[PDB]
């Protein structure tokens, strides 16, 4: 059963962020620029998926690593990265939509396409700097008896940090963003009431719920998957043993379904549907 | 009333004409394609070496 | 004023007389062309608004384009390759034409002007040569008779022929009652049709310049007209998704070509090398392929974004270029 | 062999130049101006100021081009497809010409067949209702009525939202709002949310004429982008 569920998790996220990403390459009306942090995305949760998701599932099922140290180390590095690469592109996508909205006339001077290639390698400059930097070189590792026996033994693969890693990874890869967001989506808010009520004034007689229909949505979805997680990160390594290490890998899953969500959120325009009646049937 | 007399001499112009029955100018159309079918590259493909296109 | 009553009546006895038979009750036997399947060979990239005109090089490997946004490119097939670029001093151009022997290019369209090109002369960057004016209306259509005159159509039911050397209406034909849309040449450049907003299509002459035939069938107004390679019959299609074939000598229709899945306009039309082919471009984002003798479809070509405006086949019949308002063009093969 | 390393050298050129002119063509707003005739279109032009014919005017650092289209006078519009990507069209309509001949029925049917067309599926209309003064004089004296050409004018009463200017008799505020009414019933009922309407109250002496094509303009661009994003 756990197999089945897991292996199911692993398909869907393969197969929409896939069909995403040919459906983006194949035609030419989806490439614009809002389109390349999509695509930057969609990268990401494929790798997620790809890599990060089947060696866990058989580390769990297994109850037992069978690779070497550097292996483990490996897929810790590339487990951070990829976590953190793709929360950090929602926020580049909340401002562009921010300046979207707000700036209308100097929407098109403030965004071009180098430009937006230069964004998103500089996110994924600072993602890469975040994960494999600090875990290669071994600036992570604890400094316990349980932490140096089991990095001793052959057959862990565990995760052991300080409090100050715990929390400067914590903070880079969630704390920053979500800020971001909330002031970004509120004003979005406060325009979007603006404009209703002036379509109201002019010409109420003759003829708010859209827009938290979706902003909703929008924030719900990655506060739900990624809150829980990184408060436990911060509350199990400020006092031990109030956390068990069994909630730990539960809300690190639930964070790791996010990435099977994006393409549902971020794709339901009319171009895409009629993108993916194309590739499909 | 000039107008009326412009049309109405228009009208004669182009009514004193000699015609031709209708099967005599589908043959000769049917004769002229069918003459001429060997030489057309977008009914018959061509090669790719003689195309320039590829 | 009533004796026009009777004169129209003596014509439509006259054209009854004469057809008894039908284009389709002799082309019944005729084994069908099959399937014809066309591929994207070269797809050209740079306007940066949509495109209205377009003509192919005598050459078979040159061809012109105008866009929206007041630029006029000519580019190159076999390597697709720019080799100019020409800004235009109003932006709304809606027609454009390639001489036939390569050293010049028109222009026109709102600012109710025609204007021409060097190209090939002394001008590192083309300028203007001569501007042509005198229509009260927006052009609609120009081709090229000859390196020293050129034949206009425009929006106030009228057509002129001009002289390039000295800038004046040499002659003007005049018997529409709609905007004019459309011209085409005959080969041997003695005769010229031209079809307008009022669903009639009439055949003219250059050297004496008086109407000779008129052809009524349609049931809107005309966008398209193209002629065939004999000389004697011609093809128009209007917005109502029919098109239509005429014959000169007959001085009748002689078959229709309409689908009942069909009901966008048509906004150009075309003849293969041989004849035997009519490709007609659409608003539903498409063009078709039909059978001239037998009015059955044999392919379809898909790809654009947007409506096709412009189709246009070389010289040799070796492929069929098509714009369209994506800002792109594609070569067909 | 060198030719085809020749004719690169001219493309490379060539798609240098087009990368500036993107930006300008992005970077500038494209305006249509239409009339129904008689209405003023000269004045309102000669105050922004301050074949085809195009004026150029710049306001807050923001490039505007608008269009007057005189010399293709016809009671059909086949050239109007052309228009199908400008901002906005500003249609100029003489308020005081009820009763001489009727013109304002003509302008109603002008804008009617402007709004449904079908390839003006997304373009907003800016609407100035010009000569007020005119009006207001003429609807003061009792000369002439409204309602003699126009019946349903005797029925329809002002709305409680209403805020006529200080010192307006409410006479003239009842007829500037049923000729306002009037248009606004048109735009209204075929709309489909993707194109508004906006309506002025413009005069002679007006100054403030090119500040409400800049706001109207914007407003137009955001509900744009609102409606994009699923927002509105
Ligand atoms: N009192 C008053 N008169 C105006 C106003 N606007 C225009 N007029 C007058 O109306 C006359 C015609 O208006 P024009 O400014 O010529 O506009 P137009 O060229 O007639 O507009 P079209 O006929 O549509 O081209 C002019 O002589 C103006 O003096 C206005 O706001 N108030
Ligand atoms: C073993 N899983 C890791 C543990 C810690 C961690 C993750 C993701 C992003 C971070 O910034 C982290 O600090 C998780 O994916």
């Amino acid at each position: 059963g756990m197999g089945i569920v897991m292996s199911l998790i692993v398909l869907a996220i393969v197969f929409g962020n896939v069909l995403v990403i040919t459906a983006i390459a194949k035609f030419e009306r989806l490439q614009t620029v809002t389109n390349y942090f999509i695509t930057s995305l969609a990268c990401a949760d494929l790798v997620m998926g790809l890599a990060v998701v089947p060696f866990g599932a058989a580390h769990i099922l297994t109850k037992t690593w069978t690779f070497g140290n550097f292996w483990c180390e490996f897929w810790t590095s590339i487990d951070v990265l990829c976590v953190t690469a793709s929360i950090e592109t929602l926020c580049v996508i909340a401002v562009d939509r921010y300046f979207a909205i707000t700036s209308p006339f100097k929407y098109q001077s403030l965004l071009t396409k180098n430009k937006a290639r230069v964004i998103i390698l500089m996110v994924w400059i600072v993602s890469g700097l975040t994960s494999f930097l600090p875990i290669q070189m071994h600036w992570y590792r604890a400094t316990h008896q349980e932490a140096i026996n089991c990095y001793a033994e052959e057959t862990c693969c565990d995760f052991f940090t300080n409090q100050a890693y715990a929390i400067a990874s914590s903070i880079v890869s969630f704390y920053v963003p979500l800020v971001i967001m909330v002031f970004v989506y509120s004003r979005v808010f406060q325009e979007a009431k603006r404009q209703l009520q002036k379509i109201d004034k002019s010409e109420g007689r003759f003829h708010e719920h859209k827009a938290l229909k979706t902003l909703g949505i929008i924030m719900g979805t990655f506060t739900l998957c990624w809150l829980p997680f990184f408060i436990v990160n911060i509350v199990h390594v400020i006092q031990d043993n109030l956390i068990r290490k069994e909630v730990y890998i539960l809300l690190n899953w639930i964070g790791y379904v996010n990435s099977g969500f994006n393409p549902l959120i971020y794709c339901r325009s009319p171009d895409f549907r009629i993108a993916f009646q194309e590739l499909l049937c | 009333i000039a107008q009326a007399r412009k049309l109405v001499e228009q009208l004669k112009m182009e009514a004193n004409i000699d015609r031709i029955k209708v099967s005599k100018a589908a043959a000769d159309l049917m004769a002229y394609c069918e003459a001429h079918a060997k030489e057309d590259p977008l009914l018959t493909p061509v090669p790719a070496s003689e195309n320039p296109f590829r | 004023r009533q004796e026009a009553e009777q004169l129209k009546n003596q014509i439509r006895d006259a054209r009854k007389a004469c057809a008894d038979a039908t284009l389709s009750q002799i082309t019944n036997n005729i084994d069908p062309v099959g399937r014809i399947q066309m591929r994207t060979r070269r797809t050209l990239r740079g306007h940066l608004a949509k495109i209205y005109a377009m003509h192919w090089g005598t050459d078979s490997r040159l061809l012109v384009s105008a866009s929206q946004d007041g630029k006029l490119i000519i580019w190159d097939s076999y390597t697709t390759n720019k080799v100019h670029a020409i800004p235009l001093r109003s932006s709304w151009v809606m027609t454009c034409a390639y001489a036939p022997s390569g050293n010049y290019v028109a222009c026109g369209g709102l600012d109710n002007i025609c204007s021409i090109y060097n190209l090939k002369t002394r001008e590192g960057n083309v300028r203007v040569s001569r501007e042509l004016a005198g229509h009260t209306g927006y052009l609609s259509c120009c081709r090229f008779l000859d390196d020293n005159q050129i034949v206009t159509s425009s929006g106030d039911t009228t057509c002129a022929l001009w002289d390039i050397e000295t800038g004046q209406q040499t002659t003007t034909f005049t018997g529409h009652t709609g905007d004019v849309m459309s011209l085409s040449l005959a080969p041997d450049t003695r005769l010229f049709v031209s079809g307008a907003c009022d669903a009639s299509a009439k055949l003219w002459d250059v050297r004496e310049g008086m109407c000779r035939q008129t052809f009524t069938g349609h049931e809107s107004d005309i966008n398209a007209i193209c002629f065939f390679p004999n000389g004697n019959a011609f093809a128009t299609g209007s917005d109502d998704a029919t098109c239509r074939l005429f014959d000169l000598r007959a001085d009748q229709e002689l078959m229709t070509y309409s689908h009942d899945n069909i009901i966008c306009g048509i906004t150009s039309v075309s003849f293969s090398k041989s004849g035997r082919l009519l490709l007609a471009g659409y608003d539903d984002f498409n063009c078709n392929v039909w059978d001239a003798l037998k009015a059955d479809r044999a392919g379809v070509l898909a790809g654009h974004d947007n409506r096709v405006s412009c189709l246009g086949v070389t010289d040799d019949g070796m492929a069929v270029a098509t714009g369209s308002w994506d800002s792109f063009l594609k070569i067909w093969n | 062999r060198n030719e085809e390393k020749a004719q690169r050298e001219a493309n490379k050129k060539i798609e240098k130049q087009l990368q500036k002119d993107k930006q300008v063509y992005r970077a500038t707003h494209r305006l249509l101006l239409l009339g129904a005739g008689e209405s003023g279109k000269s004045t309102i032009v000669k105050q922004m100021r301050i074949g085809i014919f195009e004026t150029k005017f710049q306001v807050d650092k923001v490039n505007f081009h608008m269009f007057d289209v005189g010399g293709q006078r016809d009671e059909r519009r086949k050239w109007i497809q052309c228009f199908n990507d400008v901002t906005a069209i500003i249609f100029v309509v003489a308020s005081s010409s009820y009763n001489m001949v009727n013109r304002l029925q003509e302008a109603l049917n002008l804008f009617k067949s402007i709004w449904n067309n079908r390839w003006l599926r997304t373009i907003s209309v800016i609407l100035f209702l010009n000569k007020q003064d005119l009006l207001a004089e003429k609807v003061l004296a009792g000369k002439s009525k409204i309602e003699d050409y126009f019946p349903e004018f005797a029925r329809y009463t002002t709305p409680e939202d209403a805020t006529p200017e200080p010192g307006e008799d409410p006479r003239v505020t009842r007829a500037k709002y049923f000729i306002r009414d009037e248009f606004l019933r048109i735009s209204t009922a075929s709309g489909d949310g993707r194109h508004y309407c906006y309506p002025h109250f413009t005069c002679a002496v007006d100054t403030e004429n090119i500040r409400r094509v800049f706001n109207d303009c914007r407003d137009i661009i955001q509900r744009m982008h609102l409606r994009q994003y699923e927002l509105l």
